[PDB]
């Protein structure tokens, strides 16, 4: 309850959150870097021209 | 009673220290995040030198 | 090498023409930021063309 | 050509590392 050194629930939460946060943030951040390209924003305008 | 009074003062100090320590550990975690960010910035500067 | 530079220069000119059309299209679309970005890109292309 | 060719390969890998660092900062 007080959280001795290897209290299985608390220790597991720590180890999972290390993976969980790093992976998810990497994917969002690298996804925004891959999506940063100006020509891709031009592809949204192109999709507008194409549908019209 | 005299022994209890002397012991009580020591106990109060210990309790105060523990409370301070709890505040301190949280601050240390925050410091690590700040430290990590500056290191990343330094690495970027190194890349410019390579160019 | 001369042909390659000319082709690159030609490509830059073609890209600039495409960008100009896109900039005009952006104004019609109503996205002010996109049009401004295209102009900046054109300047960069022009600089590259000048260097070439 | 040899001095120039080696340099080009090296700069690209460095850029990828820089991007990862930026992502971490963003994260």
């Amino acid at each position: 309850v007080r959280g001795m050194n290897t209290s299985s629930a608390m220790s597991a939460f720590e180890r999972m959150e290390e993976k969980v946060l790093m992976q998810e943030s990497r994917a969002q951040a690298l996804g925004e870097l891959a999506g940063a390209d100006l020509e891709t924003q031009f592809a949204q305008l192109e999709g507008g021209s194409d549908v019209d | 009673k005299a022994s209890l009074d002397t012991q009580s003062t020591q106990v109060e100090t210990l309790k105060r220290n523990l409370i301070q320590l709890e505040s301190k550990i949280s601050e240390a975690k925050t410091k690590k995040e700040m430290l990590k960010a500056r290191i990343t910035t330094a690495k970027a500067q190194e890349q410019l030198q390579g160019m | 090498a001369q042909k390659r530079s000319e082709k690159q220069y030609n490509d830059a000119q073609n890209e600039i023409n495409k960008w100009q059309r896109n900039a005009q299209l952006a104004l019609q679309k109503g996205d002010e930021n996109l049009a401004r970005q295209a102009l900046e890109r054109k300047k960069t292309y022009t600089d590259t063309s000048a260097a070439l | 050509e040899k001095m120039l060719e080696q340099a080009i390969l090296e700069m690209q890998e460095d850029l990828v590392q820089l991007r990862q660092g930026v992502a971490q900062a963003i994260a």
